[PDB]
This record gives C-alpha cells, structure tokens and sequence, in this order.
C-alpha cells in the first residue's frame, strides 16, 4: 500500500548502466531514467545541457513519463551528444547522462588515394619509391605486385599478421635495373571488393 | 573509420567494449579508458582479420569447445571471418569452426558467450568498430 | 522509386496516403485502393514540384492560411519545395510560404495539418514515396 | 475489481488501426496488439503465416507479452511481409496481422542510362533521334540543350508541369541542316545534384 513521501530515486538500474549507445545512422535509440518517488516526479530531457525541444530535430522525440524514457528514432550524426534525465519533485532532484554516438558506415571496396602510386622515372642505378595510400571500412589486405616476364603478376611486398602500415605504404626499389622497369600496381581487396592502381617505372640509362 | 588506427570493438548487446585481459581471459567492460580493449585488427587474406590487443600483444583465439581466450601467437584459432551486414553491424565468425556458426559474442553481462551458445539471431554477436577517443 | 510513374505519398505520422477528394479538400486515407491517392509529381525546375491526382486532375495547393486544396490550375500556390532527408523521408515545403516554413501535414486522424500549426519537430510532415500497389 | 472469464479481445483499438507499416531501412518497428481477457492471453508471432523464431532474422526481435508487442530494429529488404498477431487462451483466439515495408532510398544525382544519348549521323535532308533516359528518386527536371554559336547554350526542349515522359525522353531533329550539326546533351538536375551526355550529330552532304 501506500509509501512515504521523500525526493526521487532509480527503481530499475539495470536498464540503465549502459551509458554509451552506439547506433548506426537511422536506428532508434532509447535512454530509460525509470523512477520513483512521491510526490510523482516529474521528468525532463536536456541535449548537450540544453533545454531539449521538439523542433530541435526532425521528426521530434516521443517522451514516455509512464515508461520514464526518451525515444528518437532515425538517429543522425546531429543528434550525437550528451542526454540528461532530470527527475524531480519537491523534495529533490536526481539524474543520468547517456551518450549518444551514431556511426556513419561504409561498405565499399578499398578506396585507393587519387594518383597513388605515381609513375617515376630513373636512371639505370638509381633508386625509386611507389606509394599507396589505403581508405577501407572493412580490414583490407593490401599487396604490391609487379606485371612481368612477358604468365602475369608477381608479388613484391604483402600485409601480413604483424606488419606496419608503414611497411606497405611505401615500396622501394633500389638500385634499379632495366629489369625493373615496368608495372606496379598497389592492390587492395576488403570483403566488398579489390581496388587497384598502377605506376609505371620508366628506366634510362647514363 | 578507416581501417589502420587501433580500434574498440563495442557489442549491441550492453554495450561492452571487447576486452582481452593481461591473464589471457575475454570478456567486455563499459569502461572506455581501460586499456585492454584497443585492438589493432590486420589480414592475411581477404575478409579473416586477426583482432590484436595493442596492450599486451595477444590475439583473440577461440578453442574447440568455442572458448574465447588470449593467444601469444596467432595461429588457426585467431583467424575469425569479418562480415559487414549493411545493417551497419560486425560480426565475427571463428575460420576454424565456421561450419558451425561459431561467435564472438558478449552477453548483457560483460562475460563472453560461447561458439556453441550463439546464433544470428542475437544482439550479443553485433559489433560497432569505434575509435579510441572522441568519436 | 524512380520519379516516373504515379506514387502514392504516405505519411509517416498515422500511416496515411495523402489525399485528393473530388469536391477539392485533402485528407489522408489508409485505404490503398482509393482512387484519389494515385500522384503525379512533376517538375518546372530543380527541387521545385507540382504533385497532381491522376485521378481528377486537381494540383495540391496551400492558401494564405495554410490549408491544403485541389487546385484545377498549376498556380504559384501549386508548387511544393521538395526535400530528401537522408533520414529518408520527404518533406513538401509551400513555395509560396517558404518563408515562414508551411509543410505539407497530415495528423494522426488523417485530416490535413495547416501551415502555422506545422514545424520541424512532427511525424506529420515526413513522406515516403510507395508505389501504386505491391511494391 | 475481478472481472470475468472469456475469451481474448482488443483494448486499445486506436494504436492498431496502422495496418501498414512503410519505413526506410534500418529503422526500428514496433507492432502492438494489446489484448485482454481472462485467463491472460498467450501472444504468437508469425511472419508470412509461419513460425517467426529469434534466428530468423540477424539480431534478433524483442516480444514484450506485457506490452503485446513485437519490436524489430534495423529493418532491411528481408523483413518486408505480414505479421500476424494470435492471441488466445482456453476459451478463443483473436488476431491481427500487419504489413511492413522496408523503403530503400538513393538520394544521388539523376543518373543517366549509360550511352543515351547516341551519336548520330545522316545526309543534309534527313531526320535523326537523341534519347535520354533518367533515374532519379527526387524529382527531376530534364532538357534538351545545344552547345551553339561560336556563347554556349540553346534550349531545344525542356520539360514542364504537365509534359509528358515520352515527349521529353526522345529529342526528334527533322529536315538536318548543316547548322544542326554538333552537340546534343541531355541534362538533368534534382536537389541532390546535376548529370549530362552528349551526343554529336555528325551532318554530311549528298
């Protein structure tokens, strides 16, 4: 029956340890603040520390003072921040901050760097680099190879369990030989697709 | 989030970041400063990542009863299937027992599911690639 | 939904398909057989519509005070600013009374909402293009 | 107080009469169908008439039988279809089924068919076709134009309130001139952007 009047408190903090929700863009998301109290607190919804209205995002918010909770559905990257529940009555004031961090996603096959690698050009003895610059959501596995002895491709440098970034971003070749001339291509593959550019090395002699 | 930088693996499900603890056990903590849970992901082959722990240097293995540890070296149980399900979510399959679905998961709890305890129709098995800070 | 063929305009708020009656007025309807709810959009330039029943001929049109009425003729009061949110819905924006920001609404009973009593912040003004039938 | 046993039924019609459920993907779906009755009624879920099961989908669904309600976050194309709702206890079994429509939209430029328009070439006299055709989400607004004079631009159609597709679709020149000779281009503009292709109409004597 019937139980004391006193300022509010949490009477479910297990929906509520998560702090952080991480969504992907255009999911919804929802912060509980279920409380108690008596009088019946009352429940109120700050962005960023800001009083938070409707018309400060499109398509609004639900706010379920019955549930205690917030609901904003389409989640952009305008809606990352920091959400206050202030629960209170006459006798105190209590509150939670959750924070809202939406992710922007992109399945694509690796995006290779415009112009990279770039064609060089040396003197017989001289030394060279190729440079490939990497953009990928899913790990890629990105390798040089080389067009040769005309049977196709050959493999000069590959990422591997534990190899830098550095590692794989440069290739050089060192004293170059009229062998050498020829194609370099930087060749990257993810789980959506392979990326390729190619780099010609033109060898002259003196 | 592009590939190269160190990164947290955050489930769905309480929203833990994946944890690979100095003594070799896996489990998740809310924690974002903890510093076991940036994880430097690299491939030897198309789509199968190994997923390295930049603090102690082990690699996430799962054994034959679908056990979640920390390896010292990365063998045929660190190699794990990355899917990106356009439902903007991660997933990741153990290669070596893939025929049986095995997953990384993390229940609501922050301890690790096992291979044999996951399905696709869960939220533990979901995972958010995040930056170490800021976002 | 390429722009071609007629569509119907449903609104994220009640679930209705925007409306124009033969005596002029706009509603909404859930019914996907009504025969008034079959549009054509068209446009003169970049962004700007003219939406117009297949069935009677009738443009939409907003008066002076916000309502929403079948026009006969495509006036200045016939053209609509359309906008794609990447959120992925549509908004129809009053040309005439940009300005002041009038959007195309339909509460949740299916009756029309009015300029000035429309913002930002509602369901009611957020459009998804669905074809005729199936989908 | 008590109230007696029978059968199920709806108590709250009015958060139901949404049959049709049109949402863009990755938006989360809430059907309801809030039930009484005494004994309490047990709640099902079917998806297309059968046995909808947690695996079913990636990430799962989320049933409150205490809401009487099911809840699917992240909506993709294979969830579109009819939900049905049975509720019952020993003495019947009501139900409802809803719709869902997973919308996929593609906010990019107009997108011309690749090679429309064509190149053409025909005797002085003659009469030649261009042909454009166009995909777009927003609407679009289409010409034919003509790199002239030489300033630029002439505008040989364009489409209006009430043109139809067929008119705007296929450009006729009738009776080439030698002043017709040169380039035809179909443009095409949304909110998100503009695309064109040209077409060179070659003129020659006989």
């Amino acid at each position: 029956t019937l139980e004391p009047e006193g300022a509010p408190y949490w009477t479910n903090t297990e929906k509520m340890e998560k702090r952080l929700h991480a969504v992907p863009a255009a999911n919804t998301v929802k912060f509980r603040c279920p409380a108690g109290g008596n009088p019946m607190p009352t429940m109120r919804w700050l962005k960023n520390g800001k009083e938070f209205k409707q018309e400060h995002r499109i398509g609004g918010y639900k706010v379920r003072n019955q549930h205690w909770s917030l609901i904003m559905e389409s989640v952009v990257p305008s809606d990352k921040g920091n959400y206050t529940c202030v629960v209170e009555n006459e006798y105190g004031s209590i509150n939670h901050t959750y924070h809202l961090d939406v992710v922007e996603r992109s399945p694509h096959r690796p995006i290779l760097q415009a112009g990279l690698p770039a064609n060089a050009s040396t003197v017989v003895g001289g030394d060279v680099e190729f440079v490939c610059k990497v953009y990928s959501d899913a790990q890629p596995h990105i390798q040089w190879i080389k067009h040769v002895e005309k049977p196709y491709l050959k493999v000069l440098k590959a990422a591997g369990v534990n190899t830098t970034d550095k590692e794989i971003e440069v290739l050089y070749i060192r004293n170059v030989t009229f062998e050498d001339a020829g194609e370099y291509t930087c060749l990257a593959g993810n789980s959506i697709g392979i990326s390729f550019h190619s780099a010609w090395l033109t060898v002259l002699p003196a | 989030g592009n590939y190269k930088k160190p990164k947290l693996l955050y489930c769905s499900n309480g929203g833990h970041f994946l944890r690979i603890l100095p003594d070799g056990t896996v489990d998740g903590t809310r924690d974002r400063s903890d510093q076991h849970i940036q994880l430097q992901l690299s491939a030897e082959s198309v789509g199968e990542v190994y997923i390295k722990s930049t603090e102690t240097g082990q690699y996430l293995a799962m054994d034959t009863d679908g056990l979640l540890y920390g390896s010292q070296t990365p063998n045929e149980e660190c190699l794990f299937l990355e899917r990106l399900e356009e439902n903007h979510y991660n997933t990741y399959i153990s290669k070596k027992h893939a025929e049986k679905n095995w997953f990384v998961g993390l229940k609501k709890n922050g301890s690790c599911k096992r291979g044999p305890r996951t399905h696709y129709g869960q939220k533990a098995i979901l995972f958010l690639p995040l930056p170490v800070s800021s976002d």
